[PDB]
RNA sequence: GCAAGACUAAAACUCAAAUGAAUUGACGGGGGCCCGCACAAGCGGUGGAGCAUGUGGUUUAAUUCGAUGCAACGCGAAGAACCUUACCUGGCCUUGACAUACUAGAAACUUUUCAGAGAUGGAUUGGUGCCUUCGGGAACCUAGAUACAGGUGCUGCAUGGCUGUCGUCAGCUCGUGUCGUGAGAUGUUGGGUUAAGUCCCGCAACGAGCGCAACCCUUUUCCUUACUUGCCAGCAUUUCGGAUGGGAACUUUAAGGAUACUGCCAGUGACAAACUGGAGGAAGGCGGGGACGACGUCAAGUCAUCAUGGCCCUUACGGCCAGGGCUACACACGUGCUACAAUGGUCGGUACAAAGGGUUGCUACACAGCGAUGUGAUGCUAAUCUCAAAAAGCCGAUCGUAGUCCGGAUUGGAGUCUGCAACUCGACUCCAUGAAGUCGGAAUCGCUAGUAAUCGCGGAUCAGAAUGCCGCGGUGAAUACGUUCCCG
């Protein structure tokens, strides 16, 4: 049948919310509708940065966005004029005065977004999806997590039929709430229409509880 | 919805924030019992003659993200179907899935 | 949760505001330049009465 | 059930006289959860039993509830002996509803003071079951 | 050969197969074992009446579109008088209501009117702004040009995403070693047990993953911290109201902890897994409820949330407006509400909740009105003020089995409020009227305990508009011998 989101299943659990402000009942949908607009644009211009994470805050009248790369050079800019343009363009959409920070990630093959997103770009490039998905999947168990999913669906190779495949190597306790499991979902647009591309990274059991993630 | 639609919301909304103050001091004139018989009925039918888009009453609420005219939630400003999407995401700060 | 008909299939979700009170009583000079002074937490609103 | 046994619900005896049976019948007499209305309408009748015959209402409650007790349902076998007496206080309360008079506790008292002589449609109920027992 | 027929016995023509044995599935109106409100035992319903609501049909200018056995029919729609609106009639526009790219000119904006149903069109005022390496630039508007925009138009049988269903059913797999020429088998079977492939034994098998369970939320007992806006045991003052000094005991509020584990005893089963009985304990064998839905099936549903391949329209299948329609009505079906009364109706007096909402809002109190409501005024950004009256309940009076002092449909006449506007087509109040209805055939539905039944209260949507939906508490039952048949 069908399976509850791996993150919101466990947002108060073991997972952090990716927003933290807080603001009364009259305020709330205008600051969640630029937070989207927020989202959105900088989805869209750092769309070959590598980027998996934001975060966004309003601590005091003010924002802070942090962005977890993997290309910390091609996000700050040469000489860091592309750090100090978003912040203009972050202000100018929010509002208020934006703060923007980096997050380097240094295992890019235990994020879930970057494998999806490698892997849809393959298939827009039409390698064959079963050397893509085990290609991926051989790298990220090298890379060390004890268990990757990894599933296509659409008209794979082109047929008039559309199919699912999917591949799994490890563990991955989906039913276990306080299992660590990243999650993402891509699209790939071929002359052919849309492919979907779903990965799961288990990277292990947390302990302790939220009392121990510290929310 | 439609482009149209949305365009349509948009001079709408425009049309009521431009007309707001005169409404408001029509509506009061006609409510001020010091006022003349004469001056209620005049303001009143000056308000009667104010455009017709001037009137609140014909605002809907619409999805901030895709403009749907069902399923609201003001306080979110979102439909159900994005709502779901960002929630379920875990980009609306405080809310979490519900048992007791 | 379905697009077009499905009414017993949804999804019920909550959010929950906390409050807490706090009295300062014999307040020294340092008191109030220290709450000033101190920083504010992102997903804390904080209001201070004289 | 299909593989468990499920115990009897033990019900509370009454707090006035201390009586599961009296307690019993006023669960067959409330409906919907209304238990004072039932309450008032057995002890009235109780009452009354006691000044139209000056015997004890529990004692006399006993005595006709074995007398109107059947022995055998309907294929013929032993009836266990708490279905006799919730079919027994069924009928009591059924043939009571029919008796016209202006309260239900007045009803209930004089169709148990009939029936301590055997004159009642709960007791002609109970020899149509011998009869069509007689039959079987 | 009496006959029926027997025996001997071809070819033309046509196809690329026809066959045997065994393997894995699937199915059987084949057989065993097992489970489930499946039946049985009970308590209430539907099918009968009036009304609300959705669908089919019919009608219409239009009655917009989708959903169709269980798994469509109070479904998308958490709320159609205009708007929404996608439909009809009529009136209008054409690089367009919206984007990018090019060329020129203007601040943008603002006042007053006129014609018109409005969209629109024509006159009419003020202002003419911000940076500047200041030769122009920043928004913003107007004029021209073409690449184009736009499409709730078609294809869910081209797709992504999302969802229903079997079904909270208990199964689904992989690696070494053995048997088989082989596909394959074994393990995963057999004996007990369990809510469960849950656990224990034997056994050419020896080992693992996803499923079950647990980790998450809430409720039941106790401890610590916290003492206001919440609390009042002891003291004091009281207008007898925690009202006031005051107290930190209790209730509560809400964070962190402790406790339950067959722990102890007895009997059984194998002597194991377990099972039955007893003490203590708030709670005893899974204490109660929620969320979480494996491998897969249905070319299941959605191109009308959105995105997207392909097809189609471009003075129209695009865009703007006023009025109408989605509310029709010889009929049929589904889901509900209210009743047919005395375990009741009416009148007077008097008790006991939980949860939730409130600044474009909720309103104490006073006055006016029979009333819905109106006016003045007070507190509240809320454990502080308010919605707010809980209702069934208890005591007293009356009605006496009648189509009634039951029932409350329909219609006549007056009104209030929201809104630019209640004719089509709103809700509520008052006077008058007082329909069917006497417990409902064949058949069929829900429920195993704080459940069914019955009584009230709140919210989302929302100017106004719930008998629907999602929640909250009050009172509080009956029956389970068992698997012989019905369904899965």
């Amino acid at each position: 049948g069908q399976k509850v989101h791996p993150i919101g299943i466990r947002l108060g659990v073991v997972k952090r919310h990716n927003a933290n402000w807080y603001a009364n009942p009259k305020q709330y949908a205008e600051y969640l509708l630029k937070d989207l607009q927020v989202r959105e644009f900088l989805t869209k211009k750092l769309k070959n940065a590598m980027v998996s994470n934001i975060l966004i805050e309003r601590p005091s009248g003010a924002a802070k966005v942090t962005i977890s790369t993997a290309r910390p050079g091609i996000v700050i800019g040469k000489k860091g004029e592309d750090i100090e343009k978003l912040q203009r363009e972050l202000t100018n959409i929010m509002g208020v005065p934006a703060q923007v920070s980096i997050n380097e990630i240094d295992r890019p093959d235990l994020d879930a977004r970057l494998v999806a997103e490698a892997i849809a770009s393959q298939l827009e490039k039409r390698v064959m999806f079963r050397r893509a998905m085990k290609r991926a999947v051989q790298n990220t168990m090298r890379a060390g997590a004890k268990g990757i999913k990894v599933e296509v669906s659409g008209r794979l190779g082109g047929a008039e039929i559309a199919r699912t495949e999917w591949y799994r190597e490890g563990r991955v306790p989906l039913h276990t709430l306080r299992a660590d499991i990243d999650y993402a979902t891509m699209r790939a647009e071929t002359t052919y229409g849309t492919i979907g591309v779903k990965v799961w990274i288990f990277r292990g059991e947390i302990l302790g509880g939220m009392k121990q993630v510290m929310n | 919805a439609k482009k149209g639609m949305i365009n349509r919301e948009l001079k709408r909304e425009k049309t009521v924030a431009k007309y707001a103050a005169k409404r408001a001091e029509l509506k009061a004139t006609i409510a001020n019992v010091n006022a003349s018989d004469e001056e209620r009925f005049e303001a009143m039918l000056k308000l009667q003659a104010l455009p017709r888009n001037a009137s609140p009453v014909r605002l809907r609420n619409r999805c901030g993200l895709t403009g749907r005219p069902h399923g609201y939630f003001r306080k979110f400003g979102l439909s159900r179907n994005k709502l779901r999407d960002t929630v379920m995401q875990g980009d609306v700060p405080g809310v979490v899935k519900a048992s007791w | 949760t379905s697009p077009h008909v499905n009414k017993d299939a949804r999804d019920q979700y909550e959010i929950r505001t906390y409050k807490r009170l706090i009295d300062i009583v014999q307040p020294t000079d340092k008191t109030v330049d220290a709450l000033m002074k101190l920083d504010l937490a992102a997903g804390v609103d904080v209001q201070i009465a004289l | 059930p299909r593989r468990r046994v499920v115990a009897a619900r033990e019900i509370l005896p009454d707090p006035k006289f201390s009586s599961q049976t009296i307690a019993k019948f006023m669960n067959h007499v409330m409906q919907d959860g209304k238990k004072s209305i039932a309450e008032s309408i057995v002890y009235g009748a109780l009452e009354r039993v006691q000044e139209k015959n000056k015997v004890d209402p529990v004692e006399f409650f006993e005595t006709t509830l074995e007398k109107v007790r059947p022995m055998v349902e309907v294929v013929p076998m032993e009836v266990r002996p708490s279905r006799r007496t919730a079919l027994a206080m069924r009928w009591l309360v059924d043939a009571a509803a029919k008796r016209s008079e202006k309260t239900m506790a007045l009803r209930l008292a004089g169709e148990l003071l009939d029936a301590a002589e055997g004159k009642g449609a709960a007791i002609k109920k109970r020899e149509d079951v011998h009869r069509m027992a007689e039959a079987n």
